[PDB]
């Protein structure tokens, strides 16, 4: 799944 | 215009703090499970770091996923390796300037085998002089050294982005302003070095893997590692991984 190193990556900074 | 070699040194991460109070004793389990929980810190400054090396966010968001998936413990290991180089210089493992292994941490027991593997880092980068510059290309290059056994979405770019820090290491080495021979011969230690954290990396995943999984050594990590080492396991285990080399075997 992997969501918190997607989210690192899609969001602002 | 700035140099590329510029732009990588302006977003290099601030070195972050263990948070470990000397005032108690030490222990094994105490700082393996403070480590992890600055491990889990230092790889969410990785993300923002990756993100604004040039190109990097051109690669497909699957192949940036993979690359830090594939290249967080060769980036961590060699960051310690230079904090290390630079703080000590005797030397020892400074994971942090409130946690060093100083000769008191030596004494833990195994203490020395299972540091040995990040001291040859530090070792290695104090024997070859590797300066600031040259440093900064060798870490972008180690986010760049694994890729699938069936290669990136954006196969074509990455070589490109890859193609351009190995061109970078070189621009770092010719201004220690050597010969010809000793250019070539430069590029060729550091790209052994290179080579050398996959092998360093092998021995640092084992620890990892293995204190993750026996759930009996109530060694704790966080969620930002956690979910990295979750990923990794399977691909190591069906082979998936493309450790890129410089030099053949
Ligand atoms: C398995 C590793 C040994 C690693 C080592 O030996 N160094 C590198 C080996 C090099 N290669 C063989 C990979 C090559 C050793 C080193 C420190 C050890 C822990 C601590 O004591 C604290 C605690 C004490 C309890 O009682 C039992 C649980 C726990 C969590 C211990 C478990 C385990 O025992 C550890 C992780
Ligand atoms: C430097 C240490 C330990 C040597 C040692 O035992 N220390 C000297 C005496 C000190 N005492 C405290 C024991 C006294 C040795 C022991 C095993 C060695 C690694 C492996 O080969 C695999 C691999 C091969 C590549 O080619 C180069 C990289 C790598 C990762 C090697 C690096 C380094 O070389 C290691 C960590
Ligand atoms: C081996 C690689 C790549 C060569 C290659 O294969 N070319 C890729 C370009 C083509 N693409 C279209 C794929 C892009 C090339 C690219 C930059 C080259 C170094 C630098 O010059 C600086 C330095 C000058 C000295 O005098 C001799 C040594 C040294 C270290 C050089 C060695 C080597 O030669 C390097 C690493
Ligand atoms: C990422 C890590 C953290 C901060 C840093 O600066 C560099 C690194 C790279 C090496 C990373 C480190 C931490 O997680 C802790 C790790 C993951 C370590 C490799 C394993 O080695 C042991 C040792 C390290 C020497 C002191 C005693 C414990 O700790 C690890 C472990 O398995 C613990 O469960």
């Amino acid at each position: 799944e992997n969501a918190l190193l997607r989210y690192l990556l899609d969001k602002d900074d | 215009t700035p140099t590329l070699v510029s732009l990588l040194e302006v977003i290099e991460p601030e070195v972050l703090y263990a948070g470990y109070d000397s005032s108690v004793p030490d222990s094994t389990w105490r700082i393996m499970t403070t480590l992890n929980m600055l491990g889990g810190r230092q790889m969410i400054a990785a993300v923002k770091w990756a993100k604004a090396i040039p190109g990097f966010r051109n690669l497909h968001l699957d192949d940036q996923m993979t690359l830090l998936q594939y290249s967080w413990m060769s980036l961590m290991a060699f960051a310690l390796g230079w904090r290390s180089y630079r703080q000590s210089s005797a030397n020892l493992l400074c994971f942090a300037p409130d946690l060093i292994i100083n000769e008191q941490r030596m004494t833990l027991p195994d203490m020395y085998d299972q540091c040995k593997h990040m001291l040859y880092v530090s070792s290695e980068l104090h024997r070859l002089q590797v300066s600031y510059e040259e440093y900064l290309c060798m870490k972008t290059l180690l986010l760049l050294s694994s890729v699938p056994k069936d290669g990136l979405k954006s196969q074509e770019l990455f070589d490109e982005i890859r193609m351009t820090y190995i061109k970078e290491l070189g621009k770092a080495i010719v201004k220690r302003e050597g010969n010809s021979s000793q250019n070539w011969q430069r590029f060729y230690q550091l790209t052994k070095l290179l080579d050398s954290m996959h092998e360093v990396v092998e021995n640092l995943l084992n620890y990892c893997f293995q204190t993750f999984l026996d759930k009996t050594m109530s060694i704790e990590f966080p969620e930002m590692l956690a979910e990295i080492i979750t990923n990794q396991i399977p691909k190591y285990s069906n082979g998936n991984i493309k450790k890129l080399l410089f030099h053949q075997k």
